[PDB]
RNA sequence: AGACAACCUGGCGAACUGAAACAUCUUAGUAGCCAGAGGAAAAGAAAGCAAAAGCGAUUCCCGUAGUAGCGGCGAGCGAA
RNA sequence: UUACUGUUCCCUGGGAUUGGCUUUGGGCUUUUCCUGCGCAGCUUAGGUGGAAGGCGAAGAAGGCCCCCUUCCGGGGGGGCCCGAGCCAUCAGUGAGAUACCACUCUGGAAGAGCUAGAAUUCUAACCUUGUGUCAGGACCUACGGGCCAAGGGACAUUCU
C-alpha cells in the first residue's frame, strides 16, 4: 500500500557508484523495463578520440549471436540464374516474381527479404505491404545487389553497423529486455569485443572512458567491458 | 622537537639550525611566534604561542572548559 | 569542514556536510556565533537534531493518515438544514454543517478548517471531502431530511 | 641553599693547530659556559637484524676489518 | 680596496597568521546557441538502432520588419495587423550516408561556477596609540594585565 512515480523507484534499484558487471547488470536491466510493450536495450560507450578528424572515426559491423543468424527466415526473390545460387546458398525459400502473388494473400512467414535490381520495378508496388514492414530491400541495407549469394549467406550471421558521431559515443541495441538472460550476455559481450578491434591506430592512451547500458527511457548503468 | 624562544605558554626555548647550501654553518634561526585572542570561556589572556600549540591551548580541554574556581586564570 | 546551521549570507543551510570555506571560523563564526566544528563527535549529535524532524513522516503521518480510515464506514449523516421554499432550503451551510455534524452523534470533534468550498443549497447527497493535510485526504457524506 | 671533586643526561658552542699555504674538510660538537638528577645515569625486551638458515632487550669487554664505505676520495675519519 | 669566500644590518617576492563580498579582465570544468549545402536530391541529414506505433505540463506554415548563421535568391528562432487543427515519417524518387517520435561533441561568445591576478568596502582578528572605566583605600612622573570606545585595517610586522 503505497503510491509511487516512475523514476524514484527504478532509481532505487540501481547505483551509479558500484561498477555492475555483465552478469550483474543482466538481472537488473530487465527490472528497469517496467514499461508497456517490449522495450529495447542499448549501450552507450565513451570513446577517447577526435571527431573532427576522420582517421579517428570508427566504422564496422558486429555479429550478434542472438536476434539474427539461422533463427531468421530470410526469403530470396530473384530471376535468371540468381535463383539457383540462392537455394544452393542455404535460403529458407526462393522464387521469382511468381511468389509476389503469394504475399498478397497473407503469406508473411518471413522477416528478411532480399532481391536484385532487375525486379525492384515490380517489388516497388509492394511498398504498401513490404514497404511499411521494412521488408522491402534497400541498397543501404545491402539487401539489393547482384551478389545475392554473398547476401543471403551474410545475413546467416547477422550484423549491426555502427559508427562515431560528432561527439564520440557509440550505441547499438543488442536486443530487448524480453530476451533470455544468457542471451543478453553474449550479445553485449560480442558488441564490445567486436567494436574494440575497430579502434583507430591514432588513438593514444585509454580508448574507453566508461561503458553504460541504458534502455528507451530509464537510468543508466556503468558496465565493465573487461568482463 | 622544541620550538625556539620568544616567550613560553607551552614550548621551551631556542633550538638553532644550520645550513647546507654550499657550506654548513650554525644559523641562529627563530620561531613563528605569533599570538591568539580568546575571551569567551574565561578572561582575556593574550597567549603568544608559536603557531604549533594553537591546537593544544584553545582546542582540547586546556582552558576551553570554562571553569569557575581553581588556580589563577593564567596557565602559569 | 564545519556546521553552518544558521544560514547567513553563506552557501549552505542547516549545516554543510560538504567542503566549505576555511579560516572563516577559526575566529568569528565559531566564537559568539554558530557552533560548527563538524567532527565525528558533533556529527551524531547533529543528526539527533534533524532525524527527529524527519520522524514526522513515519509517525505524525500515521497519526493523521488514519483519518480516512476511522471516518469512512460511519453511519449516514442525518442533518436537517430546513428544507422548504417549495424546493430550496432555509438553513445556511458553509462549514458548520460540514464538520460540526461529527459531534451530532457519539461525541467526537473536528476542525472546520479541513473542508473545501461549500456545496449548492439542495437536499441531495453531499460530497464533503475532508482534507486534513496535503499528504492525506478523507471522504464525508451529508444528507438532508425535510422536517 | 651547598656559591657542589669526578662520572652521567640535556641546551648552546671556538680557535690555535692539521690539510707542510689557506676560506671545504679536519682539528673540538673537546675545552669552556649553563641547567637537572642519580650514586649510577643514560639506554633498554625492539614497524631490529638477518634471512627464506635462524637469531632475537639494552649496556659493557675482546674480535670480526681499523676491511668496506665516506672525503678539494687530498688531509683525515672510520661501519656493520 | 671595483681580491676571494661568507655573514649582520638595510630591502623585494611566494608560502603561513589574512578571511568574507563586489567591479573589470583570462583560463578550466563546459550550459545554451552559431559555419563540417562541394555536387545530386527543388527543401542545409552532423548520425546508429526504430522502420512503425507513439506523442497531449522543456521553442510544430505564410503577407510585412530586424537581429542572430549568410533580411544580407528562398529557410529556423523572438513579436504587432492578416493567419485551418491532431502530426510526422514513407513507397516511388534517391546520395556513400537524408531531417519527425526515444538518446548524443569541438574552434569562438553570453550565462551559471572553480581558480590565478589588479582595483574598492566592511568586519571576526593583528598593530598601535589613545577619552575613560579598572587590579579599589597606588591622597607617586612609570612598564605590564583587563573592560569600553576611537583610529588604521585584515595591505605591516614576525617565521621559513
Amino acid at each position: 500500500r503505497t503510491r509511487s512515480k516512475r523514476f524514484l523507484e527504478i532509481q532505487k534499484l540501481r547505483e551509479i557508484k558500484q561498477e555492475y558487471d555483465l552478469k550483474t547488470a543482466l538481472s537488473l536491466m530487465k527490472q528497469m523495463s517496467s514499461t508497456k510493450f517490449v522495450e529495447t536495450a542499448e549501450a552507450h560507450f565513451r570513446l577517447n578520440i577526435d571527431p573532427k578528424y576522420n582517421d579517428q572515426q570508427l566504422r564496422a559491423t558486429v555479429s550478434l549471436p542472438k536476434g539474427t543468424g539461422k533463427t531468421v527466415k530470410i526469403a530470396v526473390l530473384a530471376q535468371g540464374d540468381k535463383i539457383d545460387e540462392a537455394k544452393a546458398a542455404g535460403a529458407d525459400i526462393v522464387g521469382g516474381e511468381e511468389l509476389i502473388e503469394q504475399i498478397k494473400g497473407g503469406f508473411m512467414d518471413f522477416d528478411k527479404l532480399i532481391a536484385t535490381s532487375d525486379m525492384m520495378a515490380k517489388v516497388a508496388s509492394l511498398g504498401r505491404i513490404l514497404g511499411p514492414r521494412g521488408l522491402m530491400p534497400t541498397p543501404k541495407a545491402g539487401t539489393v545487389t547482384p551478389n545475392v549469394a554473398q547476401a543471403v549467406e551474410e545475413f546467416k550471421k547477422g550484423k549491426v553497423e555502427f559508427r562515431v558521431d560528432k561527439t564520440g559515443i557509440v550505441h547499438i541495441p543488442f536486443g530487448k529486455l524480453n530476451f533470455e538472460e544468457e542471451d543478453l550476455l553474449i550479445n553485449l559481450f560480442a558488441t564490445i569485443k567486436s567494436v574494440e578491434t575497430n579502434k583507430p591506430t591514432g588513438a593514444k592512451g585509454v580508448y574507453w572512458k566508461s561503458a553504460h547500458i541504458s534502455s528507451s527511457m530509464g537510468p543508466s548503468i556503468r558496465l565493465n567491458i573487461r568482463e | 622537537r622544541i620550538c625556539p624562544f620568544t616567550g613560553k605558554k607551552s614550548n621551551r626555548a631556542n633550538k638553532v639550525s644550520h645550513s647546507n647550501h654550499k657550506t654548513k654553518k650554525l644559523q641562529f634561526v627563530n620561531l613563528q611566534y605569533k599570538r591568539i585572542w580568546w575571551e569567551a570561556g574565561k578572561r582575556y589572556v593574550k597567549l603568544r604561542l608559536s603557531t604549533k600549540a594553537i591546537k593544544t591551548i584553545e582546542k582540547n580541554g586546556l582552558d576551553a572548559v570554562a571553569k569557575k574556581a581553581g588556580i589563577d586564570l593564567s596557565k602559569k | 569542514k564545519v556546521i553552518l546551521k544558521e544560514d547567513v549570507t553563506d552557501l549552505g543551510k542547516q549545516g554543510q556536510l560538504l567542503d566549505v570555506k576555511a579560516g572563516f571560523f577559526r575566529n568569528f563564526l565559531l566564537p559568539t556565533g554558530k557552533a560548527q566544528l563538524m567532527t565525528p563527535l558533533l556529527l551524531k549529535e547533529l543528526k539527533m537534531e534533524d532525524e527527529r524532524i524527519e520522524a514526522e513522516k513515519q509517525r505524525v503521518k500515521e497519526e493523521a493518515q488514519q483519518l480516512a480510515m476511522v471516518f469512512q464506514t460511519v453511519g449516514a449523516f442525518k442533518v436537517k438544514r430546513k428544507g422548504g421554499k417549495g424546493k430550496l432550503i432555509f438553513g445556511s451551510v458553509t462549514a458548520q454543517d460540514l464538520v460540526d455534524i461529527i459531534k451530532s452523534q457519539l461525541q467526537k470533534d473536528i476542525d472546520k478548517r479541513l473542508v473545501s468550498l461549500p456545496e449548492i443549497r439542495e437536499t441531495g447527497e453531499y460530497i464533503a471531502e475532508l482534507k486534513l493535510h496535503p499528504d492525506v485526504t478523507a471522504r464525508v457524506k451529508i444528507n438532508v431530511f425535510a422536517n
